[PDB]
C-alpha cells in the first residue's frame, strides 16, 4: 500500500495508527495543509497534511 | 579526486566546460531550506532567510537545499562532486524550515528578494498542489523582470488523464522539470501533465550534504537544478540572451523521449542549447 484515500477527513491520530500498521517503519511528518514542501522522493516517508482542526485534508501517500 | 555525477554528464554539461564556460558571473538563487556554506565543495556568495524562526540562510537544518545547491554549482576542484555550473554565484534564499515546509508568504518573500537582488536564475525544488494569486504574481513578476525561473514538476506520479504537476511549476511562466534515470526512463514518481516542460536526471543523484558529506537523493527536486545549472552555463556563454531566449534554447534542443504528457519535450541537452542554431537530437 502506498496511498490512503480512506484517511481523508479522519483525525491525524487515526491516520498515524493506520499508516504504521501498513508500513511500520514509516517516517511520518505532520504538516499544515496549504504549505509548500521540498520536492525530494523518500520511499520511507509519509507526510500527513492536516487542516486547522488536526484532521487529514489531503490523501496521504508515500514520498 | 573529484567525481562527475552521471547526471552532469547526461545533460552534456562537460561540453560547455571544455569550451571554457562554467556559469561565471551568473547569479543563481536556490530558494529552498538554506545552504551549508561551510561545505568545502560549495562557495556561497550571499543570501537571506525568510523563515521567522531560522534566521541564518547559511545553516541548512534539513539537508535538501545543500544537495540541490551542489547539483547547480558544486566547485571544480580535486574533491567531492562537480556541479553543472561550478563557477556560478550561488545564493542561499532560505524559505523552508528544518521540516522541509514553508508558508506561501515565505516563498513569495524569497522570490521578491531574488528579484530585488538581480538574480539571473531561480531554482525552486519545491511545490504544493494548489496555487495562489500572490504566488502566480511573484513568479510572473520575476519572469517579467528577466529572471529564468525553474521548478520541480512534483513527485505525484500518474492519476489517469489528470495533470499532477504542482505549483509553482504548473504556472506557464515557470519551467516545470520532471525526472528521468540514467537510461532516460521517466522515474515512476515523476509528475505528469501538459504543464511538464522538460526532463533531467532525478534518480540516485550524488551531491553535497551538510557537515562535509555527500549522498544520493531522488526526486524532481534533483532534476530541477540540472536545468537551473544549465541555464547558468548558457548565460555564461551568451550573457546578453534574455530569459525568454535561455528558456527556448533548452526547450528547442531536448532529446525527445516519449509522449509529452509523460516526458514533456524530453531530456535537456545544454551543449545543443548553447549553440546559436537549435534543433532536437
Ligand atoms: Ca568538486
Ligand atoms: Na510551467
Amino acid at each position: 500500500k502506498t496511498e490512503w484515500p480512506e484517511l481523508v477527513g479522519k483525525s491525524v491520530e487515526e491516520a498515524k495508527k493506520v499508516i504504521l500498521q501498513d508500513k511500520p517503519a514509516a517516517q511520518i511528518i505532520v504538516l499544515p495543509v496549504g504549505t509548500i514542501v521540498t520536492g525530494e522522493y523518500r520511499i520511507d516517508r509519509v507526510r500527513l497534511f492536516v487542516d486547522r482542526l488536526d484532521n487529514i485534508a489531503q490523501v496521504p501517500r508515500v514520498g | 579526486a573529484q567525481s562527475v555525477p552521471y547526471g552532469v554528464s547526461q545533460i552534456k554539461a562537460p561540453a560547455l566546460h571544455s569550451q571554457g564556460y562554467t556559469g561565471s558571473n551568473v547569479k543563481v538563487a536556490v530558494i529552498d531550506s538554506g545552504i551549508d556554506s561551510s561545505h568545502p565543495d560549495l562557495k556561497v556568495a550571499g543570501g537571506a532567510s525568510m523563515v521567522p524562526s531560522e534566521t541564518n540562510p547559511f545553516q541548512d537544518n534539513n539537508s535538501h537545499g545543500t544537495h540541490v545547491a551542489g547539483t547547480v554549482a558544486a566547485l571544480n576542484n580535486s574533491i567531492g562532486v562537480l556541479g553543472v555550473a561550478p563557477s556560478a554565484s550561488l545564493y542561499a534564499v532560505k524559505v523552508l524550515g528544518a521540516d522541509g515546509s514553508g508558508q506561501y508568504s515565505w516563498i513569495i518573500n524569497g522570490i521578491e528578494w531574488a528579484i530585488a537582488n538581480n538574480m539571473d536564475v531561480i531554482n525552486m525544488s519545491l511545490g504544493g498542489p494548489s496555487g495562489s494569486a500572490a504566488l502566480k504574481a511573484a513568479v510572473d513578476k520575476a519572469v517579467a523582470s528577466g529572471v529564468v525561473v525553474v521548478a520541480a514538476a512534483g513527485n505525484e506520479g500518474t492519476s489517469g488523464s489528470s495533470s499532477t504537476v504542482g505549483y509553482p511549476g504548473k504556472y506557464p511562466s515557470v519551467i516545470a522539470v520532471g525526472a528521468v534515470d540514467s537510461s532516460n526512463q521517466r522515474a515512476s514518481f515523476s509528475s505528469v501533465g501538459p504543464e511538464l516542460d522538460v526532463m533531467a536526471p532525478g534518480v540516485s543523484i550524488q551531491s553535497t550534504l551538510p557537515g562535509n558529506k555527500y549522498g544520493a537523493y531522488n526526486g524532481t527536486s534533483m532534476a530541477s537544478p540540472h536545468v537551473a545549472g544549465a541555464a547558468a552555463l548558457i548565460l555564461s556563454k551568451h550573457p546578453n540572451w534574455t530569459n525568454t531566449q535561455v528558456r527556448s534554447s533548452l526547450e528547442n534542443t531536448t532529446t525527445k523521449l516519449g509522449d509529452s504528457f509523460y516526458y514533456g519535450k524530453g531530456l535537456i541537452n545544454v551543449q545543443a542549447a548553447a549553440q546559436h542554431h537549435h534543433h532536437h537530437h
